[PDB]
RNA sequence: UACUGUAAUGGACUACCGUGGCAGUGACGGGUAACGGGGAAUUAGGGUUCGAUUCCGGAGAGGGAGCCUGAGAAACGGCUACCACAUCUAAGGAAGGCAGCAGGCGCGCAAAUUACCCAAUCCUGAUUCAGGGAGGUAGUGACAAGAAAUAACAACCUGGAGUGAUUGGAUGAUAGGAAUCCAAACCCCUUUCAGAGUAACAAUUGGAGGGCAAGUCUGGUGCCAGCAGCCGCGGUAAUUCCAGCUCCAAUAGCGUAUAUUAAAGUUGUUGCAGUUAAAAAGCUCGUAGUUGGAUUUCUGCUGGAAGGCCAAUUCUAGCAUCCUUCUGGACUUUUACUUUGAGAAAAUUAGAGUGUUUCAAGCAGGCUUGUCGCCUUGAAUACUCAGCAUGGAAUAAUAAGA
RNA sequence: ACUUCUCCUGCACCUUAUGAGAAACCAAAGUCUUUGGGUUCUGGGGGGAGUAUGGUCGCAAGGCUGAAACUUAAAGGAAUU
RNA sequence: GAAGUUUUGUGAACCUUAACACUUAGAGGAAGGAGAAGUCGUAACAAGGUUUCCGUAGGUGAACCUGCGGAAGGAUCAUU
């Protein structure tokens, strides 16, 4: 009845059990500090939208007015998102993307890359416990993905102990208790 | 059905010529019995 | 199959076997913390009995 | 071979609809006999009453007595034999006790060790797994 | 069935109103001078274009002041179909709005001068003889001006006076006369008329040429003569009905948003 | 043919009159667990299956039929009658139609509260004011879609970064305020006094012979009980049963059953196979159907407008004997084919733009001590056989033969 | 009539293939994943079954057309030891 | 302009007969498959001890047998 669209962000692979596949996915969990195999398949699916878009465009012709429009819009996203570097703007380059390029751009890594978090796991806990101001307002969610002008901007939230606020609750219990 | 194979006899079997005849006698009987009940 | 197979022995081995309780042990980590442990102990068969 | 020519739509189209019926799986779908056949009504599950407790023996090589139940579907009062999964549980059924029946997972046909296509999912609504587990 | 439908639904509304998908199950339903899908009701001007009203309630509170006029006449009904080339006049603020087609294919109230807001154009649907053997035009608006010139034929516009009833300035329908499109794919585009094909039976079509030398066609029902070969009786909206390309409309838009 | 009848056209109907009409390209009849379409699921292309259900048509108000009033109904929250159910009766009579909103019985594998309000969205009316189970808000809700807790970090054994309950100090689940939200409650978002050390605030669901990732472990049972989708385990040492321990897979989800799609080049137009595996009529004639040989203004040089790129590629006028009736259309046998163009509702689908905190979404927003605020603000665009139109030299039908 | 040599048209045969095939073998079973010259008929795991019922031809014997319930993990082909 | 009434048309509902469709009982008859082991032969697979098989016909406890014409899928690619 209600006019609300909805979609599925991921889908499971055809083979359940392959030692080639399970090993290479487990590295991506171990590097970037992920909860479960759905978080990989999300990005697996998200790439294949962008990849199948370029695969459709690249078959045609460089002077065709569909490709010059829809290509330049797609390349703007990859430059904005910090996914493809700006030195190469060819549509061909989008194909040479991998899942490691997307997973380095999410906020788990860009905290750690920043280095405030120290360790991949710690960085996820800092995000979820209401620290880390991205731009103007604070962000609670690991799978954010940063737009490259915004990346310098990540900093501890004004509120909170790292930030310069009330020291949570447990430090007060020690301080008032003593 | 069976068509061409009909009598392949790949493995120990009754023998098709005999089998066809046996079924004909069963069938012929079916007729007179079904006409008797008219 | 024959209908008159007897139903006397039904629940032999469930009733036969010796009962034994589960041991109390410290809980495993779950979710992300589980996948941390599985990552490390492989890269630094998996079940090898004596 | 086939007719290739541009105006040969009828011969191509007619040959499929005729020779689709040569498939075994196509006939089980598309004939009218699906609705009369089965004790189920083209349905996933069905309740019924256990008229009798029964035992059947698996065909060789395997030998044993498998412990199944004869049931009458409420909608059609059609008798069927439903296998009881797991150790024992025969005691649990009680003659005249309503039992849910589910497909054996083979689309009728037959399972493993004779002529049984159904499994009793629940007894009195309790379900088999809860009791065997005792949870 | 059984009679006329009193409700219209959102989504089943016209797209060129640009009513949203949520925030209502139904949409306002406009019968008046103009058609359902070639008009826009007076509610969605006030709330969803001009942004005076918030709600459907507040439009009743505006309109029952007798502040809104159209064609120098007070219309009290909130769901009045105010269509192509109608003047709207609010006395408070002292500002007037002539509704034209935007280049994208939307209604927009184009703001105009006080002396210009007297007159308006009406393209004549046909000409026909009434009783006592008197001649009479009929318009797209569904007016019926009577005693014209013999000059005036079908498919051409007349400047009405509005302050008085009578006509003032005619126009003819010929090659080298400015012409806006009111419907179909090429709506909101203005160009000189190159040529028309007859097709003796049904549906005459006209090829015509934009001021950047783009050539495009429409049926004669959609075509609406403004003025002479170059120049125009009326003031035009933003872009003057050029309709620049898809990549151009991208480039101009994102160049704007960076400020 | 001529009435009649209708809002008008009609074998719509009535008189006479003729003997036609449809069909092998499937008429007529039967089945549908059939309302149609916009659409949905399905990871090359081509397809296959579904569409009661948000929008647009259609039909119906227990079954059929009849009718009044009116602009409009063969109306059912209008009436008359029969049939089938059923209510009250003082027994003469009277009244009833939830495939509207809740709710109940019954059928079933299978589905929520006898709740609050017109504040939003629209509609009706004599109408700025009244009304609306249309509609909206809450409750039930693991049908479903999206995000992501169950820990992190230190110092104090294996040494070539991981473990070790050894202590150690550093956010919301919850419970109650505040304001905000709301028609009135409620949830979200903010900020608050309390609020974790086996972080007892304790993650489960299926497996561990093969296919299929993961134990020749240890007890009990002895072709028994049972497992087992298929192959196969069990007859006294079980890598499969019933347990324990350890490990694997997915994870706030996971298993099972039925139907369906891919895998299925196992329905094959793209794209299968037919000597022996399933399958060439025993053999010729033959009507539709399908498919049909070659051949009819080709070459050359001189322009013109564009044109990508450090002259190619398009399109077009002439001249080798090339129409004209006029001032754009008429003729060139006719179509198919291809090209461009018209017109064709949105929602959905792809897609431009935009930090809903991310995201599924949504169609919003963004700048800024300025006040007739500005961005002469955005919400693009594509997509939608047969039919209408048009440029064209091939290909293929088709016509013909002054 | 016979000898030598060329031409088409027959039934075949021998030899060989960087042609094909699962192989046996094959001047067609070749020119087919480098997949489209034209066209007719037939087949879709093994039984049940060329059975049942209905139709139609036949003097009969039987012919042509031709199912389902249930059943089953293999039937079948060519070579090797 | 009421009740009542004349003749038309629209026409529910019920009944008789028939046909078609779909479920369903039935003494007896006669199939197929399943058991899990029985009785009687020995038919096929080797020249399976009468080579095997086809079409058709007749006969016999049962597999089967014999007559006429075919086939090699034969046990022979072969000798004036």
């Amino acid at each position: 009845k209600s006019y609300r669209t909805y979609s599925k962000t991921a889908r499971s692979p055809k083979r359940p059990f392959e030692k080639e596949r399970l090993d290479q996915e487990m590295k991506l969990l171990g590097e970037y500090g992920l909860k479960n195999k759905r978080e990989v398949w999300r990005v697996q699916y998200a790439l294949a939208k962008i990849r199948s878009a370029a695969r459709e465009l690249l078959t045609l012709e460089e002077k065709d007015p569909r490709r010059v429009f829809q290509g330049t819009a797609l390349l703007r996203r990859m430059v904005r998102l910090g996914l493809l570097g700006e030195s190469e703007q060819k549509l061909d380059y989008v194909l040479g993307l991998t899942v490691a390029k997307f997973l380095e751009r999410r906020l788990q890594t860009k905290v750690f890359k920043l280095g405030l978090a120290k360790s991949i796991h710690h960085a996820r806990v800092l995000i979820r416990q209401r620290h880390i101001r991205v731009g103007k307002h604070i962000v609670d969610i690991p799978s954010f993905m940063v737009r490259v002008d915004s990346e310098k901007h990540v900093d501890y939230a004004i509120t909170s102990p790292f930030g310069g606020g009330r020291p949570g609750r447990v430090k007060r219990r020690s301080l008032k208790g003593g | 059905a069976h068509g061409a194979s009909r009598y392949k006899k790949a493995r120990a079997k009754m023998r098709w010529k005999w089998k066809k005849k046996r079924t004909r006698r069963l069938q012929r009987k079916r007729r007179k019995m079904r006409q008797r009940s008219r | 199959g024959k209908v008159h197979g007897s139903l006397a022995r039904a629940g032999k081995v469930k009733n036969q076997t010796p009962k034994v309780a589960k041991k109390e042990k410290k809980k495993p980590p779950t979710g992300r913390a589980k996948k941390r442990q599985q990552f490390n102990r492989r890269f630094t068969g998996p079940n090898a009995q004596t | 071979g086939k007719p290739n020519g541009i105006r040969t739509a009828r011969k191509l189209r007619s040959r499929r609809r005729v020779q689709k019926w040569a498939d075994k799986t196509y006939k089980k779908a598309h004939l009218g006999t699906r609705w009369k056949a089965n004790p189920f009504g083209g349905s996933s599950h069905a309740k019924g009453i256990v008229v009798e407790k029964l035992g059947i023996e698996a065909k060789q090589p395997n030998s044993a007595i498998r412990k199944c139940v004869r049931v009458q579907l409420i909608k059609n009062g059609k008798k069927i034999t439903a296998f009881v999964p797991r150790d024992g549980s025969l005691n649990y059924i009680d003659e005249n006790d309503e039992v849910l029946v589910a497909g054996f997972g083979r689309s009728g046909h037959a399972v493993g060790d004779p002529g049984v296509r159904f499994k009793v999912v629940k007894v009195a609504g309790a379900s088999l797994l809860a009791l065997f587990k005792e949870k | 069935a059984r009679g006329p439908r009193k409700h219209l639904k959102r989504i089943a509304a016209p797209h060129h109103w640009m009513l949203d998908k949520l925030t209502g199950h139904y949409a306002p339903r406009p019968p008046g001078p103009h058609k359902l899908r070639e008009s826009a009701p007076l509610v969605v001007l006030l709330r969803n274009r001009l942004r005076y009203a918030l709600t459907y309630r507040e439009v009743m509170m505006i309109v029952m002041q007798r502040l809104i006029k159209v064609d120098n006449k007070v219309r009290t009904d909130q769901c009045y179909p105010a269509g192509f080339m109608d003047v709207i006049s609010i006395e408070k603020t002292k500002e007037n709005f002539r509704m034209l087609f935007d280049t994208k294919g939307r209604f927009v109230p184009h703001p105009i001068r006080e002396e210009e807001a007297s007159y308006k154009l009406c393209r004549v649907k046909k000409v026909v003889v009434g009783p006592k053997g008197v001649p009479a035009l009929i318009t797209h608006d569904g007016r019926t001006m009577r005693y014209p010139h013999p000059s005036i034929k079908a498919h051409d516009c007349i400047r009405l006076d509005l302050n008085t009833g009578k006509i003032v300035d005619t126009l003819k329908f010929e090659a080298g006369n400015m012409a806006m499109v009111t419907g179909g794919h090429n709506v909101g585009r203005v160009g000189v008329i190159v040529h028309r094909e007859r097709h003796l039976g049904g549906f005459d079509i006209i090829h015509l040429r934009d001021a950047k030398n783009n050539e495009f066609a429409t049926r004669i029902s959609n075509v609406f003569v403004i003025g002479k070969g170059e120049k125009a009786w009326i003031s035009l909206p933003k872009e003057k009905g050029i309709r620049l390309s898809i990549m151009e409309n991208r480039q101009v838009l994102l160049k704007k948003q960076q400020m």
